């Protein structure tokens, strides 16, 4: 009722108090400034009565117990004062709670992340349900933050120094079964008797009289903690490349809490919020977090969708099996596979087997449910049984007439309800439809390198496409754990279009006598995962290059790579990991260590000159072509929204998340200031670095693409 | 109606039959090696449901059965629902009847479907001849019971002092009867001997069974009843049965040693069907349910009959005994009966059935009937060959014949089919089919 | 329309129950020690034919379902005839459906003589907990599977290299579900915790059931349907069940530690069925032929129902689900139900059933019925005790209650008897009995 907030106190006949957390607004249970003050009033009322013996916390919400702190609440912070003051008030909040002498019990069910475990660690005892949705973790590092208070000093003292550090850093998910084994939760109980099982635990005489010992007490003390921190600090800085904050901070704030007491960790983590809460990386990760959540909530289309329960795929091999596995194993929707060659179905079904049952070797699951997952994947050589298929996936060669022939026959050999989906490489969707008796439900997806690693797909409709088809196709990605972006139907699309100059410029700068090892390391230190050549070969040289002439014939010659040297790689059996020989040594005979590239590509390359260009210059030139294509592509509105343009690039190619995104980078670097530094490159190298028309427009007058609030 | 009985339900609906499916048959070692019988029934039911417009929630009861059984999970029907995608509210139930388990399953489905408790069912069976469960010696069956009930360690050592001799070697399987001990081929020889069948009088039925089936595969007429098997190893699929050898000449396999007698064994391995692995599944429902959901039934069902005889001699005369009972219960005759289907598990014996079904003496004294049932025309007898070709899965040859019969009479555009099979223990089956 | 199923044959003759008999029950490791369940069925059916003075050759089908089967004897029904004086031409087969094998045996035999394919049936069951078909570990079984197919003597030594001292111990028997692993005591406890069952009223049911059964035996009312078992040693006959503790107190019941949930469990050995061995046999005749041969039908058969439920939670609500279906098929109501009987597997699950049968909420949403089933009057509720008394021999539980119910309604007016029983795997059984 806007005054009850969520914390409501209730005392049963026995000397215990049951606490419910029912947020009057959104379903998820968040934390605001008003909860911190009202719970102190509640606990003050709880302190005056001496008759009680224990307290139990109940979710009182089928969705979650407590989700965590509200991200917008951190966003309102302006200077280090608010971050520390919020940290300062957080420390006393649990310290007042922890100062209670009677037993404090928490019943965990639903979700418990970030500030959720703050209450759990502030309670002497905790019980959690065996329902598979409950989980404990600290997803603060991915937001450019760290746990609010106590997490870096009391949890290592409670769960172990080695155990606590990785969860804060890796931000992994801890399940109910392994929670009891590690020792964070005293007992796991069914949800039906969650509250009743917490009743007897509060009655226990001992709040803490015999703490559990540490089997890893070997390094406890100062003998190995510094050695551990030195190694993991070296381990962290190498994996994080040094471009991410709040990485060495965790080690320091954990060190100060463990070494000279808990109160020292209080100030350091409060001090950490003074800088880490207000950080360009922190705002970058908080901005992409809001952007990523927005697209998931965004349904892509407006018309209500259409039923989709039976899935057909026309093509097996390897790529065709990728969609079927995601459609069946993850989404729990039966899939039928049709091919003209049983070996195509054989490879796809076998490939599904090979990728699966690996967790079986890791004992993450049992074979009882594995058979059901295989039961949802079906292969056939005929069109029979496809009459009940709601959606069909085209996963075969991109010959237009072959696509036109199959789309006409599948229209002939299926019901009108089934809609058409096409995984075209470069052919237009409307051109693919052409002679289609039912064009209004023809849509085009665009998958990539194996989709169990690629986290998003494309929604590519043509001129005639009912909004129901977009609604079905966009919502298709959501249950698949993919990010759906509605893009304009243009040659080269959006992600494929912008990567063409990126691989073009890399090949152009490769041939002028530059060593690949140093330039590749420079580009990946910038924040880009995977280097240019290694990314280029494993995805398919022929597949990736197949769009470049389509890019060339559509927009211009800026996409063309130096001729007679890139094409020489194609007709030389040196076709990447798929062909068994390319660039890097792929045998991995150096004890599976970092192998150097094949010492035979350089003679085939012109490689005339020296390094010439500086390491920071090659990295930025790579992102300029990405941005130069990005500013040009969305200039004609190839992307529905700027956020979809951001999430299309920062989450599909590998733009540095600590930088936020493509136009996050533009706004960060003085907006039109970057417009100056590209023109000199244009004079230095060629016309490929000419500024975009509207980029000049924003650059000349002074503009930011995101008004928003500033 | 003193003998004829209609097969209509309480509501006025005849017992309809919908299209059926059959797993391809393969030898015990060329294919299907090492696979349990659990997946074979699971494999067919998964795709048969995902082949027509019917969902999995409509069926209320499943009746399967396997002649070769595994001690683990004795009720094979339950794990079929559990294993595949099926309603968890279905009435799982399994039967057991050698060489006619599917036949008994069909009858059990038919009898229960009429009472109104169940209106639609699926019938079939699974058989596997490569994972034969080998049992321990019976002496090493009480000792294991005795040692488990033993309390102290000293008692355990004394019990195994009795363990010696040839108890360590296992017990390989055999086909001799529990109370008769006949190998079902030794007694098949004396039916050939007593009724006077020569190796040249036979070995042409086997040839004409190898034929009309190799022609059937080449013509692709029985392409709808055979699935394309997928192997979890996924090396290569099998579409055509490997057992059939419809290329050898009749005078090529006539120079073979006898299998059982080896002295007067007028039957051999070539003219006798070999063991295979396979399964089948058919969709059964009443007429009222079938039409109200819009699916054409693969014909209908007229009547059924089973007759048993003492298992000591000529015990495969079940078709001789059961068949006339089916005709009188359906009120039919051999004259107005288009196409028949005999089990023909061996060369002769089945030929003796035509000899006996054409014999008035057998019907007058062994049956008490005024007249014999009559002779059968060769063309109306196993049009698509017989069991001497595809193979003889004991629990799967039941549903195999109905699917081909209803489909063949569908090509014939009417008529009344008839299927019979002989079984161990002097057991027999007889049904009268109607493809509308 | 009126979903009423009056059980009358094609001729209009209703199904009768001419007589019934039960073998007395005894605890494990007692007089009933070392006896295969096959022998119990043979012994009980031998005397019943003599008692009923009916000829053996008249009956045309036998069905016997057993829990804890012996893999050496797959089809018990055939060996019963092979062991007893039953006619060889008997057309018998065996079933297996949880603890309701007898109810399933009653169901299919009754519908069997419904269709006219046979003319007479006898139903029963037998199980024994004294002997266990204990098997070896599966991998150890697999080790012996591979050595049998080995051809080289030197290959045998290398193939037995995969061995361990952990493999040699046998697999002790258990009751946990295949796909769930929850014991029935775990099930019985979860209704007690969720719905709310106090031990005082739960043990009160056990005391009342014990006293009502003990009073019944002293009066000798259940003496005509309980024979006197003979043991091959012939040391002493057993005429009365030793399971019933007729001299007990509620204070004695309260000092039992919980077995399954030793923390909050509200069920003990006092209010739970123990392990007993026994058998029963009942003859099912249609009314047309019962009058023909001059026998009085010991009641009749009106309607039956089976309803399935989930296997993860609330597995013992079969009586809650199956009972309303039977009344509608019988066209009856709890109000006009002279005697009501249900399976008292546990006191906690029993009190929940009457609570749920008295729960309108459960009927309106879980069952979808307009109203609740009705009230269970304690006077007519398990007059001669219940399952917490004689025992739970698995197969014989279904047949035991019918004889006493028909005998008890014989001791009273006509009425309408009712029997319900829960089962594992979310299975339930219910039917309405006439008894004139």
């Amino acid at each position: 009722m806007e005054m009850t907030s969520a914390f409501t106190l209730n005392v049963r006949l026995d000397n215990i108090a049951v606490i419910t957390i029912d947020v009057p607004g959104e379903k998820m249970n968040t934390l605001k400034a008003e909860f911190a003050s009202q719970v102190r009033a509640i606990i003050k009322q709880l302190r005056e009565n001496k008759e009680l013996r224990g307290v139990v916390f109940v979710s009182a919400k089928p969705d979650n117990f407590i989700a965590g702190a509200d991200i917008n609440m951190i966003g309102n912070c302006k200077t280090a004062q608010e971050a520390e003051a919020l940290a300062r008030q957080g420390q006393q909040l649990m310290a007042e709670i922890h100062a209670l002498p009677i037993q404090v019990i928490a019943a965990i069910h639903g979700a418990c992340l970030g500030g959720g475990l703050e209450l759990a660690l502030a309670c002497h005892g905790r019980v959690c349900t065996d329902d598979p949705k409950t989980v404990l973790g600290l997803p603060e590092v991915q937001l450019g933050l760290l746990p609010g208070s106590g997490g870096t000093q009391r949890l290592p003292r409670l769960i172990g120094v080695s155990t606590a550090l990785e969860m804060i850093l890796t931000g992994k998910q801890l399940r109910a079964k392994q929670a009891l084994k590690l020792g964070l939760v005293d007992d796991v109980v069914p949800h039906s008797i969650l509250l009743e099982a917490a009743v007897e635990l509060a009655k226990k005489e001992r709040p803490s009289s015999r703490p559990l010992p540490v089997r890893e007490r070997i390094l406890a003390g100062p003998l190995g903690r510094a050695l551990l921190f030195k190694m993991v600090g070296k381990k962290t800085e190498h994996k994080t490349q040094g471009n991410y904050p709040a990485t060495e901070r965790i080690l320091e704030v954990v060190e100060t809490g463990l070494a000279q007491g808990t109160s020292s960790g209080y100030d350091a983590e409060a001090r950490a919020f003074g800088e880490l809460a207000m950080t360009p990386q922190s705002q970058a990760l908080r901005s992409i977090f809001f952007a990523s959540t927005d697209v998931k909530k965004d349904p892509g289309s407006d018309a209500p969708p259409a039923p989709l329960n039976s899935v057909g795929i026309l093509g097996g091999g390897l790529m065709g099996g990728g969609i079927a596995y995601v459609t069946a194993c993850k989404a729990g929707i039966p899939v039928r596979i049709k091919d003209i060659n049983p070996q195509g179905i054989n490879h796809a079904l076998k490939y599904s087997w090979d990728q699966l049952e690996g967790k079986v070797r890791r004992r993450h699951l049992k074979a009882s449910e594995r058979d059901k997952q295989l039961a949802l994947i079906s292969g056939t050589t005929d069109y029979r049984g496809f009459a009940h298929r709601d959606l069909i996936i085209e996963a075969v060669f991109e010959n237009l007439e072959l696509k036109q022939q199959m789309v006409a026959e599948v229209e002939q050999n299926c019901a009108a309800h089934t809609i058409f989906a096409s995984n075209t490489s470069s052919l237009p969707i409307g051109d693919i439809a052409a002679h289609a008796t039912r064009p209004e439900q023809v849509i085009g997806l665009h998958f990539f390198s194996p989709v169990e690693k690629m986290p998003l797909v494309e929604i590519i409709p043509h001129a005639g496409t009912s909004a129901q088809t977009i609604a079905t196709t966009v919502k298709l990605a959501k249950k698949q754990g993919k990010t759906p972006i509605v893009v304009r139907d243009k040659a080269g699309f959006y992600v494929n279009r912008i990567l063409a100059p990126y691989i073009n410029e890399a090949i152009r700068m490769l041939t002028q006598g530059e060593r690949v090892e140093h330039i590749d390391a420079a580009l990946v230190k910038f924040g880009f995962p995977v280097g240019p050549i290694q990314l280029l070969d494993e995805v398919g040289i022929d597949t990736g290059t197949k769009i470049i002439p389509v890019l060339e014939a559509a927009y211009g010659e800026r996409f063309s790579a130096p001729a007679n040297v890139v094409s020489s790689i194609l007709n030389d059996d040196r076709k990447g990991r798929k062909n068994g020989r390319g660039f890097y040594l792929y045998g991995q005979k150096g004890r599976k260590s970092k192998k150097q590239v094949d010492p035979a590509i350089y003679p085939l390359i012109g490689t005339q000159g020296q390094g010439r260009i500086s390491a920071p210059q090659v990295a930025e030139r790579c992102v300029m072509l990405m941005l130069n294509e990005a500013v040009r592509c969305v200039d004609e509105q190839v992307i529905r929204s700027v956020r979809d343009g951001d999430i299309g690039a920062v989450f599909g190619i590998g733009f540095p998340p600590f930088l936020g995104g493509p136009f996050r980078y533009i706004d960060s670097l003085g907006a039109g200031e970057v417009v100056a530094i590209m023109q000199r490159l244009a004079t230095q190298y060629g016309s490929r670095f000419t500024p975009c028309e509207r980029l000049v427009e924003m650059g000349a007058r002074g503009e930011s693409f995101w008004k928003t609030t500033a | 109606m003193g003998q004829v009985l209609p097969l209509v339900t309480r509501q006025g609906d005849r017992i309809a039959i919908v299209s059926g499916l059959r797993t391809p048959f393969a030898r015990q070692a060329t294919a299907f090696h090492g696979i349990p019988a659990v997946d074979l029934g699971k494999m067919v039911v998964g795709e048969l449901l995902a082949r027509s417009e019917i969902p999995a929630e409509v069926i209320e009861q499943l009746v399967f059965g396997q002649v070769v059984q595994m001690p683990e999970a004795p009720n094979i029907a339950r794990e079929i629902v559990l294993g595949t995608g099926m309603n968890v509210h279905t009435d799982a139930y399994s039967v057991s009847r050698a060489c006619a388990t599917s036949f008994q399953a069909v009858a059990n489905v038919a009898e229960s479907l009429m009472a109104g408790t169940i209106r639609a069912g699926i019938a079939g069976g699974a058989d596997s001849s490569s994972v034969l469960p080998i049992g321990v010696s019976k002496k090493l069956a009480r000792v294991l019971v005795d040692v488990n009930k033993a309390r102290t360690m000293s008692q355990r050592l004394k019990l195994f002092s009795r363990l010696r001799l040839r108890d360590l070697m296992p017990v390989p399987p055999a086909v001799a009867e529990y109370s008769t001990g006949l190998r079902m081929g030794d007694t098949a020889e004396q039916m050939a001997k007593t009724y006077g069948i020569t190796r040249e009088q036979q070995d042409a039925l086997a040839h004409r069974s190898h034929q009309r089936a190799a022609q059937a595969w080449s013509d692709g007429k029985l392409k709808e009843e055979v699935m394309t098997a997928f192997i979890p190893p996924y090396k290569q699929p099998l579409v055509e049965d490997n057992n059939i050898r419809g290329n050898s000449s009749l005078a090529d396999y006539a120079k073979l040693r006898p299998a059982f007698d080896r002295k007067h064994g007028t039957v051999t391995a070539a003219n006798s069907t070999p063991l295979t692995d396979g399964a089948a599944a058919v969709i059964l429902m009443t007429e009222s349910r079938a039409k109200e959901l819009g699916l054409v039934p693969l014909g209908y069902l007229r009547s059924y009959a089973f007759t048993a005889i003492d298992v000591w001699q000529d015990m495969l005369l079940g078709p001789a005994w059961s068949t006339p009972l089916a005709l009188e219960r359906a009120g039919l005759t051999m004259s107005d009966l288009t196409l028949i289907d005999m089990h023909e598990a061996f060369a002769a014996q089945t030929l003796a059935n035509i000899q006996l079904l054409g014999s008035e003496r057998f019907a007058r004294e062994a049956l008490g009937r005024a007249h014999a049932t009559g002779e059968v025309d060769d063309s109306k007898f196993n049009v698509l060959g017989g069991s001497i070709a595809y193979g003889h899965p004991f629990a799967a040859t039941g549903a195999r014949m109905i699917t081909q019969t209803l489909h063949e009479l569908r090509r014939r555009g009417g008529g009344f089919g008839l299927v019979t099979a002989c079984a161990a223990g002097g057991l027999g089956a007889a049904m009268v089919l109607e493809a509308e």
